[PDB]
Order: C-alpha cells, then structure tokens, then sequence
C-alpha cells in the first residue's frame, strides 16, 4: 500500500514540478525577448554614436 | 525688408521646413505656410528657423512664402466646446460646424505652483465598485491606469466618464464634472464609434472630445495632450470641475520619440530622448484643485498607458508612475479569466487615499483592501492542506471577487455601492451560492428600492452611516439574505 | 553695464551676441526683461566671434532674436541666513510663499568650491531613524550622507516624510528641504503638514527653509535648484555654525536634467545619451554636500532609478558618493512589504562591530544570511515546493519568510491610504526582537502575526488577536 | 609672439579651444592669464585643444595663454611618505611643503624586456585566502574585481596593513612601501582611509595620491600616472613598492569625458578608441627588475568595479586582459557570511605557486582540490537527492574550509599563523569540530599555539619552509589541540 | 617566416601569441582614423585584415611555414567576432576551457569543440579515426547524460548508460597530462606520449580491459602503462 | 549560372558562404560612410540576399524549361538563427539544411537535424 501511495505521490509532484517549469519558461521567455530588444537597441545606439560625429 | 514678418522656405524634409526671414518671430510661434498647413517655430537660428509642420509635408514646398501669426500655439477654449469634437488644434472635425470660443489659451503653460493648490478632498465616483472601494479618484488627483491591451483602460476611463450622468443633469455647478477625453494615435473608426457611444448613453452634451488620430502627423500626436490639458484648465481656473482622459500618452511618447529622432536629437534609453520625462511631467502637472483663493476649481487626470509583455517596470510606464498620484493596474491573467474590469488589487494604489473617499464607503470597505490582498495571498498557496480559517478566507475571497465583477456602460451609484460592499464585507454572502452572485446583486438593490428607498436616500444625502442607519442597512440585509 | 543681443533660440539654449569688447564670465547671470517680468539665462560656454551660449532657467517662449540682454555681473545669488527660514525660495531665489520680500542681510552665489580635503571631518555617529530595516541593516550616521534608491512607485516619497517627520522634528538644528523635479502635489503637502505640526511658523520662529524647483520647471531650472538648496545649507553650516539637515527629492532630476541641455549644447552624448560630464557634475553638486569641521551636515538624497536599471550611469555614479544607502524594490513591494527596503542591497558603513556593538552586528549578519538562504532556495521552492526541502532548510525558510514579514512597518504618514495606524520602533527593541525571532523563541507564532507591527510586542498581541 | 603665446578662442565643459602656440609640444604643459593650467591634448592645423586642470569660470574667451615648455611631471622621492598629494604632487594634507629627491615625468615607458626578471618574491597580505589561492608576487599586476560594495577596498586596505610587521624592521629588502591612488572617491572617503591608516599606524611607510569627484576631469585621468611615476622611484632604486589603484573604471570615465568633450571619435559605450592603450601603458609599468638594475619592484592591485557582475564589458574586459590575476569579489558570497567574500573559483593567479610562501605552498597545495570539489557537491546537493557517504563527505570538508577562510576586516594573519590553520583544515582534523565552532577553534587554536608551541611559529616565521620535522611537530600539536 | 620560406626553401615555424591584440589592435587604429565602428566596436576592415596577416601564412611550392597561433577570447565567448574570424583560417583549434579546468583536467582542452582538418581516416588512418570517434561518441553521450545525472544521479540510469557514462569518466580524466613546463605548476614530473601509444591505449580504454581500475588511476599520467602502474600504486 | 539557365540548361550555384559577402558588403558601406543598420550592416543588406536568392527559378516551357538551383550557406554564431543576416536568408530561400554540432558529436554525420529542417517545395520535387 505504501509503495502505491508513494508512486502516485511522485507521479502527481512531477506534474506539480512541470506545471511550475512551464510557468518558469513563460516569465523567462518574456525577459529574453526584453533583453533581446534591449541589446539591438543600445548596440545601435553605440553605432549611430559613432556614426554621426 | 518684408522678411521680417515673411519668410522663404529654404528646405522641407522628414516633417521638418528650415525657412528664412522671419526675423520677428517669437520661439514657439505659428506660422502660416502658403498652401495653408500651420506649423510652429521650434528652432531660432542665426539665418534661418525650423519649423515642425503640423501636417504632411507634401503641402509645402521650397520656395513657398511664409508668414507669421504673432500668437503662440494655442487653441480656443470656454464652455462652447462641450459637445463637439476637435483637432489637436481646435478645429472641429465633427462637421457640426465652428466652435464657440470664450477664449484662446496657450498650448504650453506653467503649472500652478506650490501656494495656489489644495489638499484633493473631494470624490470623482467612477460608479465602479472596484475602483471606488479600493482604489478611489480624488477631484485634482492624476491616478494612472495603466496595462496590456484589449484589458479595459478606455472601458474603465469610459465607465468613469458616462458616471457623471446623474450630477450633471442636477443644478449645481460644484458637483458636475465636465470630461475631456483625448484619442492618441487612435483609430479614427474608433473614436467615431467611441463619440457614437457617448451620445447613445446622452453623455456627450458635457463631454469634450480631442482627437489626433493615427494618420494625423506626429507632431499633431504630440500636442494634442498639451491643448486638451488648456480646455480642461478652463474649467479648472473658472471655479468649475473636470475630467481630462489621456488615451494614451503612450503613443504621444511614441510621436515625440518621432520628432526627436527626425530631428536628429541624439536617442537615449529605448531610443527616446532624455526629455521625454518632461514631456508628460509638464503636462501631468496641469492637474491640480485649486485653493478656495482661486476659486476652488480642479481638474483631474487619468493617463492610459499601455505595457508590453505587463512591464510596469520599462521606460514610460515607470516615468508615468513617478509622475501620477496612483495607478489602477489591469491585468491580462485575470481580464482572460473574466474578471473584468481586472483590477489588480495589489499593484493598484491610490496615494491620495481615503481622503477622496466617500465617508459611508470609507465605513463599509474597511479593510476590504488587506482582505483581498490577504485571499490573493493565501490562495496562491492553495494548490499542506486547508485549514478551516483557510476555508473561510477562500470563501470570502471567492465571494467578494465575483461581487467586485461588473458589466460594462453600468455604473452603480454609491448608495448602490455601500449594501453590497456591506453585505460582502460582513459576511452575509458566505451562505450564498457565488455563481447566483451576479443574481443576488440584481434581487438585493432592487429589495432596497422597494423596501428601504429611506436606508437609499439617506446614505445619498448623508455620506455617512449612522449607528441607526448602519443598523437597519444590518437588518435590511439579514432580511433579505434569509429570504 | 555690459549689454547684447539674442540670436539663436533653441529648447532651453539661448545664444547672446556681445558686440561689447568684453564677454561675461562663465556661470554668469543675464535677465531679459519680459511681460512676465524678468527671464534669467547662466552663461555655459563662450563660442568665439564674441557670441555666448546660456541656460534659461524659465520658458524661452516669446523670445525674439534681438532681444536685449544685460548682464547681473554675478553668477545666479540666492539669500542666505535665518530670513530664510519658515520660506519658500525659487531656483534664482525668490519668495514663491506670497509673503513678500526676503530681507536677509546677504545674498551669496550657487556656484562655489567644495571644502577642501583638510576641511573634512569625519563622524561615526548613529542616526535612529525609528524604522525596523534601517536601524538594523543599515544604520544611518548622524552628519554623514544617506540615500534612497528606488524606481517608479515603490514609495521613495512616504519614505523620505516619515524620515522628516521622525528627524527633523527633533534635530534642533535648521533644516533644508530641496524639491529637485518632484511633485508639486507633494511640495504642497510638506507645506502644510509643516505648518500644521509648527516645523513652520508664519507667527514666529521658523527652523526648515524649503527651496522648489519641482517637476514642472524647464530643465535649465531644475539643473540648479539642487546649487541654491545647497548654498542655503553651507550658510547654516559655515556661517551660523549650526547642525543642519539637507533633503534633497529627487537628486537624480539634476543629472537628468543636464541630459536634456547636453545634446542641445553640443556635446557628443556618453552612454545611453547621458552628458559627458556626468561624473564631475555630479562631483561638483555632491561633495559639496558634506560634514566640515566648522559645522555638521545631515544629507538625505532620494536617488530616481529609471526603469528599476540600478546598472544606469546615474544611480551607478551616486551610489559612490553616499555613507548609507536604502535600496527600495519593487521587487518586494509587489510582495506587499512596505517600506519595500531590499534587506540585502541597503548598505552602510556604519554596520561595524565597533559601532554598531558586537550583538547588533551579529544580530543583522545573521538576518541577512538567513535571507540569503531564503533567497538562493527560490528556485526549488518554485519547481519543487518546500517539500523536497531539508529539514534545517526548511526551518531556515521558515524564519526568512517571517523576518521578511517582520522588517515591514506601517508609517504614520502612510495611514491615509493604508488605513494602518503608523507606529515607531527603537533601535535597541528592534535588535531585541530581531535577536528574539533567529533565536526560535517564536517558531510557534504564525507569520502573518509578523506582518506590519511595530515589535515583537505587537507580534504576540496579533497572534492572540489571529487566535480568536 | 604666436609662437610662445595663444588667444583663446572658446571655453566650455573644461575644454579650451586655444589660437596660436605654434612652438608647444603635444601634451605640453600651458598656463592660463587668470592662473588656472591646463594640457594641450590636441594638436589641429589652426586650434590647439586644452584640458583644463580647474573651474573654466576663470577662463573666458580672448584671454592670453602662455607655453611652459614642461610636459607634466611631478615630485618623487621618500619625501612624501606620510604625505596626502593631489594628481600632480601639491600636498593637500595640510602639513608643510614636501621634500623631493627629484622630479619624473607623469607618462614614462614601462620597463623594458631586458631589464626584467621573474616574479618570485611573495607579497604577504595577510588574507588567508588570497595568500593561499591567489598569491600575489612582487612585480604581479593582479586585478581585484567585482561589484560596489563588494569589498574591493577592503582587500587591498587590508594587504597595505598587514606590511607593518616588515616595514618596522631593518631589512631594507623585506619592506613593501604603499601607494594608494584615490579615483573618484569622495574626500570624506579618502580622509576617512587616512584616519583608518594613522590609526593602525600604516601612514608613516603608505603615500595617498588624491584625485577625488570634484577635481576636473584631467586631474581624475592622470593621477594614476603620477602615483605610478611616484612608485617607480622605489622600484628604480632597489626598493619595492605596492600601488594600488581604486580604481580604474572611474579613470576610464573620465578620459572618455575628455576624448568626447575634445570631439575624438567614440568606440564601444561611447570610450575612446584607445582605453586599452590607456590602461595596457599604467599597468605595464610594475615590474620586477633585475640584480643589474638593483633588484627593485613595483607590484600593481588595479580595483574594477562591475555592474551586474557583468565581465563582459568593455573596460573590466580590457584590464582582466592585462592583468596578471583576478581576485573575484561577489555581493551573494558576502552575504552568506564569507568575508572578503572572494569567490576562490573564477580568482586566479597567474604567477602562482611560483611566488607563494613555501610552506603554506606545502600546505595549502591541497586545498584548491578540496573547495574544486566541494563546489560541484554542493550544486548537486542543494536539490536535496540521496548522497554517497564519500560525498557527504566532501560536504563535510568543504564546508568546515569555507568557514575557516573567513576573516574579519583589519586583522591580517602572519604566514606562521596561517600555516596551521591551513595544516588543520587540509588534513581533515577539522571534520570532527562543529560547523559552527569554526571561527571559535581559529581564535582558540593560535592562542594555543602561541602557548604551548611557540617555538614552532618561530621556526615557520624564520625558515619559510616546513622541513619534515616541523610539519610531524605540526601534527603532533594540531591533534593534540584537537583533542583538547 | 616568409623570407626563411621563400629565399632559403626552408620549413619553418612561426609561432604567434596573440592574435586577439593584431584584431584589438587594428580596431584601435580604425577608431582613432574615424571609421564608423562596427559590430561590438570592431574595425570594418576586420576579415580583410585578418586575411592579409593570415593567408600570407601559407605553404608554398618553395617551402612551408607551419604556424601555431594563441587565440584570447574575451569574456571566454568563442562567439565575438574576433575569435569567429580567426577561426575560419585554422586547420586544427586546441580550444581550452574553463569548464573543463575547473574540474583539474589538465591541460583542458575541450575534446568536442576542438577539430582538425587532418582527423580523417585517409590522413591518420582508420583506427586512429575510429579510436577518436568512439571517444567523442562517448564524451558526448557522458554530457548528454550529465543533465540528468545532476538531479538524479547515476542510479536511476541503464547498466549501458552506466557503464557508458564510467567509461567516459576514466576515458576525460585519461586526456590529462603532466606537462613539463608545468613543474612550478605541478610536483609531477612531465611525460611525453606517443600518438601510437595514444591511439592504443584509448583503444583498450574504449574495449573495458580496464573497466576494473579506478577512474583516479587515469588522472595526470601518460600512457596506459602509466595507468597501470599507478592503479598498483594506489592498491 | 544564369547562361546554362537561359540556354535551357539545368544548373546549380553554391554560396560559401553569404555571411561573408554580408560582413564584405558592410566593410564596403561603412567606409563609404552610408547610413549605417542593425549590428552595423547597411540598412538595405536584406535587398542584398534578396537580389541575389531571387534569380534561382525554374522557367517555363516558353522561356526555355531551364533552371537554376541555389545552395546558399550561412554561419550562425552558437547556433544563433536569430541574427539578423540568418533571420534574413531564412526569410528569402524555400527551406533550410539544418546541421547542429551535438549530433556531428555524437557521431551522426552529415549531422542533419531533422526537426528543424524542412524543405517548403518539398514532396513536389522528390524522385517517386
Ligand atoms: N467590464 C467589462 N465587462 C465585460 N467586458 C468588458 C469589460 N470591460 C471591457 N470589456 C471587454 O473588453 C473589450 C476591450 O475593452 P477596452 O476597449 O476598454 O480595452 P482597452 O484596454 O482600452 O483596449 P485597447 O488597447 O485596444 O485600446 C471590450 O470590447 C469588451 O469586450
Ligand atoms: N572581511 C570583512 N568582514 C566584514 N565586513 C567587511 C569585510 N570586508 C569588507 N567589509 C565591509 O563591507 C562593506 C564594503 O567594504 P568596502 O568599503 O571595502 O567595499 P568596496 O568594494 O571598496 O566598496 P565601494 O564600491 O563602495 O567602494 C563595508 O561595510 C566593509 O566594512
Ligand atoms: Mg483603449
Ligand atoms: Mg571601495
């Protein structure tokens, strides 16, 4: 009984675990795509820097 | 020589025309081109001067005359605009043909300073039960209202704007609200549906309605917020109260980053310029409650901001933050789950306080903002186990969420407010099936327009509960919960 | 007196041609005479053909190219000594209170040499501010230099007025309030919370001097109100001899403001569009800002923080300039722990075991490697849970989440719209209390009975209030 | 004349666009009428481009300006040992005029590949984990870095200190003469460093040069240089000296100030072309010189301060290129009670073992092995999964090694006193104290040593090596001790 | 070099450290000449530069100039373009890293990243070839592995995986070798390894003839022989 | 190529690689001093791949029934294909060959990643 228990125990906090995983990757995938914009910006700011003087 | 009061456009490029002559120009003055686009003086220079061109610059060519106005930009303004819809200038674009001006007023003023202001102490009821609850708008206060899109910024400003219905059909002048609403960057299609649906609620014979629409050049976008922020200050410096919506300023930074760059003003942070910052703060400092000195007028802003991905925390949405007394954040997570109008309760805070608060509501929300800060805390945790107070929090969580729930184009008066926020705060709803809420609204007002129209008129006429009066509010609830 | 002509009119950037065989010096003040009475420009550069580039310290709308304009032969002065005092001064310095003149004996300039390095004089005195996080983690010192850093929203302004209401009631010596571009809202409401507690006194004896040069003002205004609140405080302290305190909200409107004059005076723009001069602008506003052996200067600076980027060249070129800091999160406001101090970024020199005691520095070093457990183990408590924890991890992040919960205090200015009653810690209770919770006398208590009381007090009298 | 003489043509942001000066020399050293000098950086067909060593107010447009034929240089000599200087050598301390034995120029060629000899003398800063992980040699250039307040300074502060115990004694070899060159500090901080110093008594042997916020831009850029130039009196006559600069960032900040306010054409976020050269020219000058050229050093521990840990940027890129070694400091290590807070993984010496203590080399051979280790244990352990004994362990040793290398700031520990730590912790006579009882068994077990085995400390002091029989007596009294 | 090559018909070695401060360097001289920078602040004339320094760098029919090159990559990203244009001249990359350092594998070349034109089975022969490849195929399925083995360690794998995955181990710390330049570095007296007595001995690493010897036995020594011996040694 | 395509002859031309000819094309408008782009290129670098991808087609039987087959390769540093000269090439050919350095590792070689290649044309042109 105990072993059962244990096994579906395990089962649902691996779903609870990837659940968790899942929200992990959509708040990280929001702050790549920040971070993302964010260098092409300031690199071309840099570049148009140097450009204009 | 007549370059004097005349010019000859020497240039015209990227919405910019260098001109030259004009010698007696005033910086910020407009000027008049032939084919009778306008456009204002923004760079005086030894030889020659820039003018921004408030219009395509197909309409002007090199070569072309150009001549002074004398008057700095400015618009008309007085009483004779309520109704009407205008340009960023003060043309009227409805067709219903010229304004009525008490005046003309500058695009650009200074603020009024330290001295000639008040403590706000006086409320704007947006008739939202979440907003007036939890987050309330003082007259004079600039609460902002800020979130993704498609998440209800314009139907919560829209909702605050048709409220105003019930004052401005009375006689007094120190309760009607006069409201401005300003469409940047917005569909043209959009706002004619907008004005189309404040005449269907007969809310459009108080309303002023501002619009520089996508197509309309940038530096249109870019003053409209300034001109409307002057017709608005009308009201304010003439003992009279208003309501300025600024939807959204968001796309005026959007504009003005236009014109910085076409300028060849060196970008800075997300490619604005450093001065975006004072461009909202001179102009969100225009909302002000002046002193009985001045006659006790004020106006009241409430700026749209729209977020990419939620940010609160990039460029203009935290410039904005630090300009505004508040924020009302709207949240995607809980719009797409039908909590409308999604007011993120915890982000969501209002600096004035409770000083706008109505004193009855003051009475019957105590609290309920820790409460539900408190539910949003305890049911994350939720999915070790339930204890029974944890039980009844989540009742109470579930409940008073459903009762905050509100449809769109109702606002609820606030002696509508007080027995349900009542009823929900002092637990009368824990026993009620919460899919029936929506339900028991609807039952429970119409009861005590029946039955208690006295409790109704007196939390009207009063502002406050009495010993006597919260307890029949008690006993006309019991009433009712048992039937 | 020397007299020219404008010429070229751009943002806040007058050029003036002397046709005169002399030129003002530098920093000098010009006045054009206008219908709004006088528009005050500060010479920034000589451009050569005898034509000089200023700073408008008011709107150059209306200005004309040939508009005349006489030189002051000075740089912009302000008044200075106790005629100041209970007033409100503008950035040029004038009366903005309505109560007509000011009539102090002297009026010194806001441009002027920082002590000298002889001149120091170094304090190692603790402030007691009443508030839970900074009187532990990151004591401030009496004279030296304190700062807020925060982003939009976390609540730099409820700060700094509870910090004004709790020290500068009590200081004895004057005071010194500079609104650099914040809210002219707020402005108003330190007026009248003043005149109402008697820090003001229209009647009589007056011991704060407020000087606003707040949001709405033109750049060229807000990049010198910072040098008159300045130049009012170093007359308290050199001259008058006293102990002074200097606010200064929000200090970072100096360097932005510059910013927005620089590309328009020429310069190249440095990193993400700052000034060039960032660094010695900066130096030459803020060490000026300093204790000196002929008086005592108490500095509290509210840092801007734009878009939360610690990492910007503004807040990173301040950080160095200060003796304590307080770093406000949103981070943690959104976690609705007010004051929002990051309990692990709020530093201070003054947390020494030879200052602060052997017991308060082991008291805070502990809170904070506890807080530091609790923060590196975030992740598996989001994947995993607390479960999958180990049991002294768990009692670990069982004390962090309540010492969190316990460093927030409800502040009485707060209470209008937190609807919290403001309470007010001692430093010696705090350290008690704090030494009281790592030592797991209170492992039993519930930690929402930490949550905004002021002391263990208050947290076994909630817990029984929780109980019933 | 044009020749010796210019006009001014433009002032602004401490710039000086000066006409004429047709004879001066690039970089040379000019004189304004109103008093204030400057250095005339730029070299054009009609302009000649001044930075300005003071307020431009006293400056203004047509004013005459004045060659001195001198490009700029600054008095050295052990005059000013004691002495606080500003970038060019005025003393700002407030005593009397400085004696000089001589006058050298700010910019001077480093060494050359002659001349120099390997590194191999140890500069003993008394922190357990610098000495026995990243030792630093007379001649190394090594890098301390990391973000504000992190405790970079305390680092190096704590290294000046701890040369009290040589700088006493006879041994004209054996001392360590300190240059600390204050950059963009506020001058509380630097007189607060001052107090510090004279409190502990360090002054009478350290040199303070003194370019802090407030000075012009110029003065910030060339104070390095001038500390350098002073340092390399003592290198060049056979005596060593220790220059620490804190810190360059603010050096490179402000010659980015100067090259974008002289209009030079920006590189990456805005520097000059030419950081690297800037920085490659300072630090190249500390070196260890050969028995021929008196056998002097000049060792270098440039401060870089980080922001966001982040390494990849352009400037700590450049000196993590040229210097010898990294002393990581990280916020996160000193939070969770490790002080100095070094992180002893990315922290390298280059010179190494090569310039380390020879028997805490003996000792602490082991050690980088057993913190290697216990790194990746702990990665893996802090999930919680079942454990292998032997890797319980490796918890065990590694831990107890983590807490053995704290240590509290001003109280550098001799060598003879680190030696046994090291023996005790290496060898696991550790594993069987609590973790706690740590920083308890350091300060219990050197009194003890100092007791009941003195002639032991005195050995390791006076040999520097442990012979076989020192390292058994170690042994002996480090069970015994632990027993107790 | 070239005069060595050209004008005597010598065969010559031309060793450079370092290449990263020929691209720094151009990229000063470009900033300071006013050429509009380009990506991450390099000169425009990046490729063209390095093309002209590298590709004079060649074996011509009068003599060949071999060439070993020492490559700084900044913040250890192979990915900047300084590092990414030299690599596109190279006919063998020894890329050392910090990872594998980090574990005391010594000298720590990264055996995946580092390639040769010449490992082809018609240059080195097919054992030699097939010897290289099984131990890539073995790192490389031992790091795929380490992924997992971080959460769940090594029980939860197959009897293949595991013995897959200690095979890999002894085979990574097997690449270690005493240098003899390292004796400042190292007590352990340096060794020199012969590519035969190389391909043979990760050959009967590969087969399991010493699946019964513990992975220290392998670490810093040279041959197999030297395993064996010091395997004894330990026992 | 386009002689053997106009000839009613079948032909195929492979760039090795047109990275390269981005960073030559840049080295060229920066020191002409033109406007610069996104990661210094010039701002029409897109109309440089697109002018030279396009003329790869298959012409009718009026036109001659030849042909014209493009190979173009790309370098993505660490596999970046969010580059902007990757993002570009993606966008103008009909399909890529994917070859990812963890299969050549483990010794699947020609070390297609299967996943993320596709060919847009695809079962169309392939032998029945
Ligand atoms: N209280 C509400 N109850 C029900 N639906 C609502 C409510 N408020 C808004 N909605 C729905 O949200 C839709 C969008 O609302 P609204 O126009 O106010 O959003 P918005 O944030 O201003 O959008 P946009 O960014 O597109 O300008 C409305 O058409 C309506 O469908
Ligand atoms: N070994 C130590 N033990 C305890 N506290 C320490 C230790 N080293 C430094 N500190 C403290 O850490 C804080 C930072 O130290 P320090 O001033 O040396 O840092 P820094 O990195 O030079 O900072 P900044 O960037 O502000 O100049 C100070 O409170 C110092 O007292
Ligand atoms: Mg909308
Ligand atoms: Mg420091």
């Amino acid at each position: 009984q105990g072993y059962a228990a244990e096994i579906s125990a395990r089962r649902n906090a691996m779903d609870n675990a990837s659940k968790n995983a899942g929200d992990m990757i959509n708040r990280y995938s929001i702050l790549y795509n920040r971070t993302r914009q964010a260098v092409i910006t300031n690199e071309l700011v840099d570049i148009i820097t140097g450009a204009s003087s | 020589a007549n370059l004097n009061e005349t010019g000859r456009v020497l240039a015209v490029g990227d919405g910019i025309a260098r001109v030259f002559g004009l010698n007696n120009i005033q910086a910020e003055e407009l000027v008049e081109f032939s084919s009778g686009v306008k456009g204002m003086a923004l760079n005086l220079e030894p030889g020659q001067v820039g003018i921004v061109l408030f219009g395509s610059d197909r309409l002007v060519k090199e070569g072309e005359l150009v001549k002074r106005t004398g008057n700095i930009v400015d618009v008309p303004v007085g009483p004779g605009l309520l109704g009407r819809v205008v340009d960023a200038l003060g043309n009227p674009i409805d067709g219903k043909g010229p304004i009525d001006a008490a005046g003309r007023s500058r695009a650009q003023v200074k603020a009024p300073g330290i001295l000639p202001r008040r403590s706000v102490h006086e409320p704007v009821q947006t008739g939202l039960k979440a907003v007036d609850a939890l987050v309330p708008i003082g007259r004079g206060q600039r609460e902002l209202i800020i979130g993704d899109r498609q998440t209800g910024k314009t139907a919560v400003a829209l909702d605050t704007i048709l409220n105003q219905k019930r004052w401005n059909n009375g006689s007094d002048e120190s309760k009607k609200l006069y409201c401005v609403y300003v469409a940047v960057g917005q569909k043209r299609s959009t706002v004619a549906q907008l004005v189309q649906t404040l005449e269907q609620h007969d809310a459009m014979k108080y309303s002023i309605i501002v619009a520089a629409t996508a197509s309309e050049a940038a530096p249109l976008q870019y003053l409209a917020p300034f001109t409307a922020a002057s017709i608005g200050e009308w009201f304010r410096d003439n003992g009279k109260h208003a309501l300025i919506v600024y939807d959204d300023l968001s796309k005026q930074a959007v504009a003005y980053r236009q014109l910085s760059l076409l300028l060849r003003r060196p970008p800075g942070r997300e490619a604005y310029p450093g001065d975006v910052f004072y461009l909202h703060s001179r102009l969100l400092e225009r909302a002000a409650k002046l002193s009985e000195k001045e006659g006790s007028g004020s106006l009241t802003a409430l700026p749209v901001i729209e977020t990419q991905g939620g940010d609160v925390s990039a460029y203009i949405p935290t410039n904005v933050i630090s300009i505004t007394d508040g924020q009302i954040f709207l949240e995607a997570e809980l719009f797409y789950k039908g909590i409308r109008p999604a007011i993120n309760v915890g982000l969501s805070v209002s600096r004035v306080g409770s000083a706008a608060q109505v004193k009855a509501l003051k009475q019957v929300a105590g609290s309920l903002k820790l409460f539900l800060a408190q539910y949003r805390e305890v049911a994350a945790f939720a999915q070790s186990d339930l204890d029974a107070s944890t039980k009844q929090t989540l009742v109470r969580g579930e409940r008073l969420t459903q009762l905050l729930k509100q449809n769109q184009y109702s606002p609820l008066a606030t002696e509508e407010q007080v027995p349900l926020i009542y009823a929900g705060v002092n637990g009368h709803l824990d026993g009620i099936e919460l899919s029936r809420i929506g339900e028991f609204e609807s039952s429970f007002l119409s009861y005590l327009k029946s039955n208690h129209n006295e409790l109704l008129t007196e939390i009207r006429e009063k502002g406050e509960l009495s010993k006597e009066l919260l307890a029949s509010l008690k006993s006309a609830t019991e009433s009712f919960v048992a039937t | 007196p020397i007299t020219g002509k404008v010429t070229a009119v751009i943002g806040a950037i007058v050029d003036v041609h002397f046709e005169q065989s002399e030129l003002p010096a530098i920093l000098n003040a010009l006045e054009i005479k206008t219908p709004q009475g006088k528009l005050v420009l500060e010479v920034a550069q000589h451009l050569g053909e005898n034509t000089v580039r200023t700073i408008a310290m008011d709107g150059t709308e209306g200005l004309v190219r040939g508009e005349k304009v006489l030189d002051t032969g000075g740089p912009i002065s302000v008044p200075v000594g106790r005629e100041t005092l209970g007033r409100i001064i503008n950035v040029i310095g004038e009366p903005i209170d309505e109560r007509g003149p000011i009539k102090s004996k002297l009026r010194k300039p806001i441009h002027a040499d920082p002590p000298s390095f002889a001149e120091q004089s170094t304090s190692a005195e603790i402030l007691e501010t009443g508030i839970k996080v900074v009187d532990l983690l990151a004591p401030y010192a009496r004279g030296g230099k304190i700062g807020l850093f925060g982003g939009a929203g976390v609540g730099k302004t409820v700060f700094i007025q509870e910090l004004i209401n709790n020290i500068a009631k009590a200081h004895g010596g004057f005071s010194v309030f500079t609104g650099v571009g914040e809210r002219t809202r707020e402005g108003n409401d330190l007026y009248r919370e003043m005149k109402e507690t008697g820090v003001i006194n229209l009647e009589g004896e007056s011991k704060v001097a407020l000087v606003f040069g707040q949001m709405n003002e033109p750049p060229g205004a807000r990049a010198r109100v910072a040098l008159t609140g300045l130049t009012i405080a170093e007359y308290f302290r050199d001259e008058e001899g006293q102990d002074v305190l200097l606010f200064i909200d929000n200090i970072f409107r100096f360097t932005q403001a510059g910013s927005e004059v620089s590309a328009l005076l020429g310069r190249i723009p440095s990193a993400v569009g700052y000034q060039p001069t960032l660094a010695t602008d900066m130096g030459l506003l803020q060490e000026r800002i300093t204790t000196t052996k002929k008086g005592s200067v108490t500095s509290v600076q509210a840092v801007y923080v734009p878009a939360d980027d610690l990492t910007d060249p503004a807040p990173a070129t301040t950080f160095a300039h200060l003796d304590a800091t307080t770093v406000l999160s949103r981070g943690i406001s959104e976690l609705g722990i007010y004051p929002a101090v990051d309990p692990l970024d709020s530093k201070s020199r003054l947390l020494d075991a030879a200052v602060v005691g052997q017991e308060h520095y082991d008291v805070a070093s502990k809170v904070q490697e506890t807080l530091q457990t609790y923060k590196s183990l975030q992740d598996i408590i989001a994947i995993l849970g607390m479960d999958e924890l180990s049991e002294q991890d768990k009692l670990t992040v069982e004390r962090a989440r309540k010492i969190q919960r316990f460093l927030s205090q409800p502040f009485a200015v707060a209470e209008v719209f937190t609807g919290i009653p403001g309470k007010l810690v001692r430093l010696k209770d705090t350290v008690a209390s704090f030494k009281a919770v790592l030592e797991g006398k209170y492992d039993n208590i519930p930690e929402h009975a930490f949550y905004m009381v002021g002391g263990i007090e208050d947290v076994v009298a909630k817990a029984e209030k929780l109980a019933a």
